[PDB]
C-alpha cells in the first residue's frame, strides 16, 4: 500500500507538472517499466498503467519512448491476454 | 466595325489561328523534341522543313508566302526561335518553338481578357451555359442572345467572377474590345434585361492565307392548436426517461409541436415506448409547447439526468 | 559491386522501396593482379543448374529431356528457320511441366509459412536485378551463372564478365534477351503470374532509378572511360574513344525510356511492358544458345 | 514420426478407417489445438514420399483450405488454396485468393490476382466487391456506377457505392445519397447507413443531420459509441464523453484482442481507433485550458507524424482534431496532409485541401496573380499545379511570385522580424530551385538557358547557404556547362584562337564547379558519391591548369579524408597521369590516405606495385614507401601474403 499511494501521488504531480518534468521522464520510465513487467511487484498494475499515462499525456512523450523501449508494444500487448479487470 | 474591330479582332484572329495551327501541327507531328549531337532542344520543329508542310496543306502556295505568313507570326511574338532569335523568319533548318509553349509567354491586358472571353464561348457553346438563344429585344430578333442582368447572375453562380461588381467591370473591357456588343445599341453592360450578342466567335477559325439537406420524416404537416384543443385525435401520456451512459438516444425537430424526429430502437426510450410518431409539449415539467427545437434541446441537456417527457401520442390518426 | 552499393543506398532512402525490403545481394571482390583475384564466397548457395539437376535425378526426370524433346521431332534444330525454331520450342513447352523450381521451393521449404517468406523475397530479389540488369546491360545469364539463397530465397547474379550488351554485339550465338525472364522462374512466382509481385517491383525500382539518373550515370562514366576497362569493348568490336561515347548514350536512353524510340519518351509502365514482352517472347528465345537453357 | 511410421503399415484398409475418422475430427466438433496438430501432420506428409493422405478426394483441398481457415494460418491456405487454382481457375477462387492475400499483409499479390481476372474473365466477372478489397476505390466506383445504372437500385449495390464514396471523401455527393433515400431505405440498411452518413454530414459541418444520423447507429458497435461522444463534445458534453469514451474503449476490447494475437499488422487498424479515442480525451483538455493549448498543439503534431502516412488514416485522425481547430489556426498539418494526397495520385481532393486553405479559386482567377499572404500555401499550390501539367501558369506564377516575395522582402526587413526574414529566404530559395528545374523542362539545355538557370541557382545559394539541394543543383549545373562546351568546339573545330577563348570559358565554370562540390560534399556527409566522383572527372581532365589546382587545394584540405575511401578504386587507375600538377596532388592526397586507415590502401597498393608497366610500379613504390614509415609491418605482411596467394592461385 506504501508504493501504491506513491504512485497516485506521481500520477497527479504528472499533469500540474505542466512539462516541467521532462528531465527526469526518462527516469521514471525506466522505474515504471521495471515495475511493469512482471506480476512480482507489489504494486497494482491497475494504478501503475493510469500514472504511466498521466506521464505520457502531460510531459507529451509519443514515439520516442518507442525507440528507448523496444518491449513497450510487447508488454502492453500481453496486458491484454493476461488481465481479467476491466479498469 | 471601326478601329475597334480592326485592331483588336484582327490580333485576336491570329492568336487564334495560331493556336489552331499548333494542334494541327502538333498532331502531324512537326514539333517533336530534337537532340543535335547530345545537346538536345525540346518541342522544336525545323523552319525549312515547316514550308513543305505548309504547302501540303495549301495554307502557304509558295516559299515567299510561308516566310510572309510566318513572318506576320514573328512580328506578333506567337513564335521564337529556339537559339538567339533571327526575328524574320528564314528558310533555314533551325528550330523554332511557339510561345505559347510557355518559350516567351508575353501576356498582356488584351490577351487576358481575350483568352478569357474564349473560354467563356466554350462555356456559352457548351449546355452548362445555355443562356444563347434567339431572342427578341427592341423589334428584332438575334441570335446568341443573353440577357445581361441573366449574364450577371451567370458569372456570380458559375464562380468565374464571384463579386457582381468585379463580374460587370469585366464585361465593359470585354465590350471596349468587341467581344460582347448590346444587340442594338452597343449599350454599355448594366444589370438589365440588355440583350448581347457575342462578336468574337471561337469556331470557325480563320486561314493562314487570309491574316434538400434536412430530413422531415413527420407526415402531419401542422399541429399548432390541433393539438390544444381537447380530446379528439390523440390522449395524453407522461413518459419519464432515466439518463444513461450512452445517452437518451432520441431527436425532436419540430418547430412550433417540437415533434420527436427519431429515437435509438435499443435505447431506454424505445424500451419505455417513445415511438417516433409523437409531438411534446412540455419537459421535466416545464411545459415548452410553443418554442423552437433547439430551444428545448437546451433545456433537456440542462437538466438532470432522467427527463420527464410527455408525449402526444396521436392514435393511429 | 560500387554500382551495386550506390542502388542499395537509393533504395535505402526512397520509403516505399525500403518498405518493400528492395536491395541487391553482393559481395566481397578483391583484385590481386591482372589475372588472379579473390572473390568472397557466399554461404548458403547453389547454382540453378545444380538444383534442377538434382530434383530431376531425384524424380527420375532425364536432365536432358526437353532437349531431346526437340532433336526427337527435329534433329536439324541448330539450322532451322527462325519460325521452324519456335515451332520446335513450343512442341517442347507443351510436352513439359515447367514447375520444376517451384515444386523444389516447396520441398525444401521446411514449412509453409516460411515457404512464403522465402517466395516473397525471391520474387522481389529476381526483379531487382533484372532491371539492374537490364540497365547495367548483363548478358549471358544462364543457370550455371546465378544461384539461389536456400535460406532467404534471395536470388543472387555473379561473374559479371559480359556488360554493355557485349551478347547482343557478337556474332556468334547472339543473345536477344535483355534479362532472364524464363518459364521456370515464372511458375516459381505467385500463381497469376509476372502481373502481380514482380511487375509491381519493377515499377518501383525504374521510379528509383530514372529519378536518380545523374547519380547512375556519374559512376557509370567514370569506370568506362578507364583505359585499362578500354580492353572489353575493342574485343567487342569487330576509334577506342568513339566506342566508348555510344556505350553511355545507349545507357542514358534507357534511364530516360528513349531506349525503343529515341523520337518518343516512355513513361515507366509503358516501358517496363515492352520488356517483359522482349523477355518472354517465343521468338526470342529460341535463337538463345541452347546452353542457355530457354525452356527451363 | 509415429503416424508415417503406422500409416506406411497399414494395409490400406486400415487407412480408410483411419482417414474416415481424420475427416470426422475436422469436418465435427474442430478444437483449434488439434487442427493445428493435424494440419502440421498434412503439410509433413506432403514432404514425405509417401504423399499426401488421400481424404474424400482431392487430397482434401477444399477441407483443409476451410479447417485452415479457422486455425488462421494463413500460409498454409494459401498454398492449398493455388493446389486447386492450378486443376482449374473459377471466380469464387479467385475471391477467396484476394481476401487470403490482405489477411496475409500482401497487396501486391492480390492486385496480380485482379490483372488475371481481367485478361482471362474480362469484366463481368470481377464484382465490385473486390476492388472493394483491394482499396481501388477509383475503380470500385466505377464498377459500382456501371453495376447501379443497369440493375435496378438494391440495398447491396447502393451501400457499396456509399462505403467507396467516404473512403474517397466525396462528401458532397455521400450527402446528397443520403439525404435523397431515407423512407425509401429498410431499417436494417438504415444502421448500415447512419455510419457513413454522419461522416458525411460531419464532413460538411451541418450538425442538425449529424445528430439524427448518429441516434440511428446502434449502441452495440464501437464506431457508433464514438459517434456519440463526438455529439457530447460538440454540446459541451465533458461529463457524458468520458463515460462514452470508456464504454467505446470497452468495445474495443473484443477487436484489439483478436487482431493482436495474430501479429501487429492487423492490429494496426484498432489501433487506429485508441489513437483517435485518446485524441478526443485531449479534446475537453483543449476545450478548456487555455494555457495547455500551444502544448497540445506539438503533441498532436509529434503524434501525427509517428502515425503511418496511409491517406484515409490521416483524414480520420485530422477530422477529430477539426473539432476545435479550424485549418487555418494549424496550416502545417494539413499542407504535410496534401503532400500526401499528391503522392499517393489522388490530386482531386489535394486540390480541394489547398483551394480550402488559400481561401479562394486560383483556377477561377486566371487573370488574378495568385495570393501573397501564406505563402508557404501558395508555394505549394504551384508545385501541385506542375504535377497538374499546368507548367505553363506554374511558371508564370513562379515568376511573378518571386518578384513579390523580394520586393515583401526589402519593404518589410526591420530589426524585429529576423525570424519572418530568416524564413522568408528559406522559401524563396526553394522557389528558386524550381525555376531552374523547370525552365530545363520547359525550354531545354541551349546557348540562352544555362546562363539563366545559374543566376537563379547562385541566387538560391546566397539565400541558403547550408542548404544541400542548392549547392548540389548549382553545382551539377555548371559541371553539365563546361562538358557541352567541350562538346561545341569538338562538334565545330575538329569536324588556335577558339581554344584559348574556350580557355577563359570554361575556367569561368570550372571554379564555380569545384567550390560547390567540395561543399555538396560536406553537406551531403554520407550520400556524396555523385559528387565526389564529379570531382574526380573534373581534378583529371582540368586539374592540370593552375586556377583549377588552386580551388583543389583548399578543397582537399577542406573535405573530410573519409569522403576518399569511397572511391580509392577510381584515385589508383590515374597513379601515373602525364600531367605533373595533378599527379603531384595524387600523391600528396594518398599520403594522407595512408598516413590514417591504411588498410583501405594496402590491397589495391600492393596490386599496382607488382604491376608490369613501369610508372604504375614506380609510383606505387614511392607511395609504399613512405607508407612504410608509419607502421611498414604492413607492408612487408601483404606484400608476402599476395605473392603467396598469386602461387597458389596458378601453380
Ligand atoms: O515532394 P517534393 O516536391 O520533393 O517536396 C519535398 C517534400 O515536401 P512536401 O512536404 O511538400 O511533400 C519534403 O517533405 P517529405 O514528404 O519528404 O517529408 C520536404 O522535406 P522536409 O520534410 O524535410 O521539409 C522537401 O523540402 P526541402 O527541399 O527543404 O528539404 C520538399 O522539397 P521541395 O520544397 O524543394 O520540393
Amino acid at each position: 500500500g506504501v508504493i501504491n499511494n506513491v504512485l497516485a501521488t506521481i500520477g497527479e504531480l504528472a499533469q500540474v507538472s505542466g512539462l516541467e518534468m521532462r528531465k527526469w521522464v526518462d527516469e521514471l520510465f525506466i522505474i515504471i517499466m521495471d515495475m511493469l513487467q512482471d506480476s512480482s511487484l507489489l504494486a497494482k498494475r491497475q494504478v501503475a498503467l493510469w500514472t504511466l499515462g498521466q506521464l505520457v499525456a502531460s510531459t507529451g512523450y509519443v514515439v520516442e519512448p518507442y525507440r528507448k523501449y523496444p518491449t513497450l508494444l510487447e508488454v502492453l500487448l500481453n496486458f491484454l491476454k493476461t488481465e481479467q479487470n476491466q479498469g | 466595325g471601326g478601329a475597334q474591330q480592326r485592331e483588336l479582332e484582327r490580333m485576336a484572329e491570329v492568336l487564334v489561328t495560331g493556336e489552331q495551327l499548333r494542334l494541327r501541327l502538333h498532331e502531324e507531328k512537326v514539333i517533336k523534341d530534337r537532340r543535335h549531337h547530345l545537346k538536345t532542344y525540346p518541342n522544336c520543329f525545323v523552319a525549312k522543313e515547316l514550308i513543305d508542310w505548309l504547302i501540303e496543306h495549301k495554307e502557304a502556295s509558295d516559299r515567299e508566302t510561308a516566310i510572309k505568313l510566318m513572318q506576320k507570326l514573328a512580328d506578333r511574338g506567337i513564335i521564337h526561335h529556339v537559339c538567339d532569335e533571327h526575328k524574320e523568319f528564314k528558310d533555314v533548318k533551325l528550330f523554332y518553338r511557339f510561345r505559347k509553349d510557355d518559350g516567351t509567354f508575353p501576356l498582356d491586358n488584351e490577351v487576358k481578357a481575350f483568352m478569357r472571353g474564349q473560354r467563356l464561348y466554350e462555356k456559352l457553346m457548351s449546355p452548362e451555359n445555355t443562356l444563347l438563344q434567339p431572342r427578341e429585344e427592341e423589334g428584332v430578333k438575334y441570335e446568341r442572345t443573353f440577357m445581361a442582368s441573366e449574364f450577371l447572375d451567370w458569372l456570380v453562380q458559375e464562380g468565374e467572377a464571384t463579386t457582381r461588381k468585379e463580374a460587370e467591370q469585366l464585361c465593359h473591357r470585354l465590350m471596349e474590345h468587341g467581344i460582347i456588343q448590346h444587340v442594338s445599341s452597343k449599350h454599355p453592360f448594366v444589370d438589365s434585361n440588355l440583350l448581347y450578342q457575342f462578336r468574337m466567335n471561337f469556331r470557325r477559325r480563320r486561314r493562314l492565307m487570309e491574316l434538400c439537406n434536412p430530413k422531415s420524416v413527420l407526415k402531419r404537416p401542422v399541429t399548432s392548436e390541433e393539438l390544444l384543443t381537447p380530446g379528439a385525435p390523440y390522449a395524453r401520456k407522461t413518459f419519464t426517461i432515466v439518463g444513461d451512459a450512452v445517452g437518451w438516444g432520441f431527436v425532436v425537430r419540430g418547430s412550433k409541436p417540437c415533434h420527436i424526429q427519431a429515437v435509438d430502437p435499443s435505447g431506454p426510450a424505445a424500451a419505455a415506448g417513445m415511438k417516433v410518431c409523437q409531438f411534446v409539449v412540455s419537459v421535466n415539467g416545464l411545459n415548452v409547447l410553443h418554442v423552437d427545437y433547439r430551444t428545448v434541446n437546451n433545456l433537456i441537456l440542462t437538466g438532470p439526468r432522467t427527463i420527464v417527457m410527455e408525449v402526444m401520442e396521436e392514435l393511429e390518426c | 559491386m560500387q554500382l551495386f552499393g550506390l542502388v542499395n543506398t537509393l533504395l535505402a532512402n526512397d520509403p516505399t522501396s525500403l518498405r518493400k525490403n528492395l536491395s541487391i545481394q553482393r559481395y566481397a571482390v578483391i583484385p590481386l593482379s591482372t589475372n588472379s583475384g579473390l572473390i568472397g564466397w557466399v554461404p548458403h548457395c547453389d547454382t540453378l543448374h545444380a538444383l534442377i539437376r538434382d530434383y530431376r535425378e531425384k524424380k527420375k526426370i532425364l536432365l536432358n529431356i526437353e532437349h531431346r524433346i526437340m532433336l526427337r521431332m527435329a534433329p536439324d534444330y541448330d539450322h532451322l528457320t527462325l519460325m521452324q525454331k519456335v515451332e520446335v520450342f513450343e512442341h517442347a513447352v507443351n510436352n513439359t511441366a515447367g514447375d520444376d523450381l517451384a515444386k523444389l521451393l516447396w520441398l525444401k521449404s521446411p514449412s509453409s509459412e516460411v515457404w512464403f517468406d522465402r517466395r516473397t523475397n525471391y520474387t522481389r530479389s529476381l526483379a531487382v536485378m533484372s532491371m539492374v540488369g537490364y540497365i547495367l546491360g548483363l548478358g549471358d545469364r544462364h543457370p550455371s551463372n546465378l544461384m539461389l539463397d536456400r535460406l532467404s530465397g534471395k536470388i543472387l547474379h555473379i561473374d559479371f564478365g559480359d556488360c554493355f550488351e557485349v551478347a547482343m554485339t557478337r556474332e556468334k550465338f547472339p543473345e536477344k534477351i535483355p534479362f532472364r525472364l524464363t518459364r521456370m522462374l515464372t511458375n516459381a512466382m505467385e500463381v497469376t503470374g509476372l502481373d502481380g509481385n514482380y511487375r509491381i517491383t519493377c515499377h518501383t525500382v525504374m521510379e528509383v532509378l530514372r529519378e536518380h539518373k545523374d547519380s547512375v550515370m556519374a559512376v557509370l562514366e567514370a569506370f568506362v572511360y578507364d583505359p585499362l576497362l578500354n580492353w572489353r569493348l575493342m574485343d567487342t568490336n569487330t576509334a577506342l574513344n568513339k566506342k566508348a561515347i555510344q556505350i553511355i548514350n545507349r545507357v542514358r536512353d534507357k534511364l530516360t525510356g528513349r531506349d525503343f524510340s529515341h523520337d518518343d519518351t516512355l513513361d515507366v509502365p509503358t516501358q517496363v511492358e515492352l520488356l517483359i514482352k522482349q523477355a518472354t517472347s517465343h521468338e526470342n528465345l529460341c535463337q538463345c544458345y541452347i546452353g542457355w537453357c530457354p525452356f527451363w | 514420426a509415429a503416424f508415417v511410421s503406422c500409416w506406411s503399415e497399414l494395409n490400406e484398409d486400415q487407412q480408410d478407417e483411419l482417414i474416415r475418422s481424420i475427416e470426422l475430427a475436422l469436418t465435427s466438433q474442430d478444437i483449434a489445438e488439434v487442427t493445428q496438430t493435424l494440419l502440421n501432420l498434412a503439410e509433413f506428409m506432403e514432404h514425405s514420399d509417401k504423399g499426401p493422405l488421400p481424404l474424400r478426394d482431392d487430397n482434401g483441398i477444399v477441407l483443409l483450405g476451410e479447417r485452415a481457415a479457422k486455425c488462421r494460418a494463413y500460409a498454409k491456405a494459401l498454398h492449398y488454396k493455388e493446389l486447386e487454382f492450378q486443376k482449374g481457375p473459377t471466380p469464387a477462387i479467385l475471391e477467396s485468393l484476394i481476401s487470403i492475400n490482405n489477411k496475409l499483409q500482401q497487396p501486391e499479390a492480390a492486385a496480380g490476382v485482379l490483372e488475371y481476372a481481367m485478361k482471362h474473365f474480362g469484366e463481368l466477372e470481377i464484382q465490385a466487391t473486390w476492388y472493394e478489397k483491394l482499396h481501388e476505390w477509383e475503380d470500385a466506383l466505377v464498377a459500382y456506377d456501371k453495376k447501379m445504372d443497369t440493375n435496378k437500385d438494391d440495398p447491396e449495390l447502393m451501400l457499396g457505392r456509399m462505403r467507396c464514396l467516404e473512403a474517397l471523401g466525396e462528401w458532397g455527393q455521400l450527402h446528397q445519397q443520403c439525404c435523397e433515400k431515407w423512407t425509401l431505405v429498410n431499417d436494417e440498411t438504415q444502421a448500415k447507413m447512419a455510419r457513413m452518413a454522419a461522416a458525411a454530414a460531419w464532413g460538411l459541418g451541418q450538425w442538425d443531420s449529424m445528430e439524427e444520423y448518429t441516434c440511428m447507429i446502434p449502441r452495440d458497435t464501437h464506431d457508433g459509441a464514438f459517434y456519440r461522444a463526438v455529439l457530447a463534445l460538440h454540446q459541451d458534453l465533458f461529463s457524458l464523453a468520458q463515460q462514452c469514451i470508456d464504454k467505446a474503449r470497452d468495445l474495443l476490447d473484443a477487436e484489439l484482442t483478436a487482431m493482436a494475437g495474430e501479429s501487429y499488422s492487423r492490429a494496426y487498424g484498432a489501433m487506429v481507433s485508441c489513437h483517435m479515442l485518446s485524441e478526443l480525451e485531449e479534446v475537453i483538455q483543449y476545450k478548456l485550458v487555455p494555457e495547455r493549448r500551444e502544448i497540445i498543439r506539438q503533441i498532436w503534431w509529434e503524434r501525427l507524424q509517428g502515425c503511418q502516412r496511409i491517406v484515409e488514416d490521416w483524414q480520420k485522425i485530422l477530422m477529430v482534431r477539426s473539432l476545435v481547430v479550424s485549418p487555418h489556426e494549424d496550416m502545417r498539418t494539413w499542407l504535410k496532409y496534401a503532400s500526401l494526397c499528391g503522392k499517393s495520385g489522388r490530386l482531386a481532393l489535394a486540390h480541394k485541401t489547398l483551394v480550402l486553405l488559400l481561401g479562394v479559386d486560383p483556377s477561377r482567377q486566371l487573370d488574378h496573380p495568385l495570393p501573397t499572404v501564406h505563402p508557404q500555401v501558395t508555394y505549394a499550390y504551384m508545385k501541385n499545379m506542375w504535377k497538374s501539367a499546368r507548367k505553363i501558369d506554374a511558371f508564370q506564377h513562379m515568376q511573378h511570385f518571386v518578384q513579390t516575395m523580394q520586393q515583401q522582402a526589402q519593404h518589410a526587413i526591420a530589426t524585429e522580424d529576423q525570424q519572418h526574414k530568416q524564413e522568408l529566404h528559406k522559401l524563396m530559395a526553394r522557389c528558386f530551385l524550381k525555376l531552374g528545374e523547370w525552365q530545363l523542362n520547359l525550354q531545354g539545355i541551349n546557348e540562352s538557358t544555362i546562363p539563366k538557370v545559374l543566376q537563379y541557382y547562385s541566387a538560391a545559394t546566397e539565400h541558403d547557404r547550408s542548404w544541400y539541394k542548392a549547392w548540389h543543383a548549382w553545382a551539377v549545373m555548371n559541371f553539365e556547362a563546361v562538358l557541352h562546351y567541350k562538346h561545341q568546339n569538338q562538334a565545330r573545330d575538329e569536324k588556335k584562337k577558339v581554344t584559348e577563348d574556350l580557355s577563359k570559358t570554361l575556367l569561368m565554370y570550372t571554379v564555380p564547379a569545384v567550390q560547390g562540390f567540395f561543399r555538396s560534399i560536406s553537406l551531403s556527409r554520407g550520400n556524396n558519391l555523385q559528387d565526389t566522383l564529379r570531382v574526380l572527372t573534373l581534378w583529371f581532365d582540368y586539374g592540370h591548369w593552375p586556377d583549377v589546382n588552386e580551388a583543389l587545394v583548399e578543397g582537399v584540405k577542406a573535405i573530410q579524408i573519409d569522403t576518399w575511401l569511397q572511391v580509392i578504386p577510381q584515385l589508383i587507375a590515374r597513379i601515373d597521369t602525364p600531367r605533373p600538377l595533378v599527379g603531384r596532388l595524387i600523391h600528396q592526397l594518398l599520403t594522407d590516405i595512408g598516413r590514417y586507415h591504411p588498410q583501405a590502401l594496402i590491397y589495391p597498393l600492393t596490386v599496382a606495385s607488382k604491376s608490369t608497366t613501369t610508372a604504375r610500379h614506380n609510383a606505387a613504390n614511392k607511395i609504399l614507401k613512405n607508407m612504410c614509415e608509419h607502421s611498414n609491418t604492413l607492408v612487408q605482411q601483404a606484400m608476402m601474403v599476395s605473392e603467396e596467394l598469386i602461387r597458389v592461385a596458378i601453380l
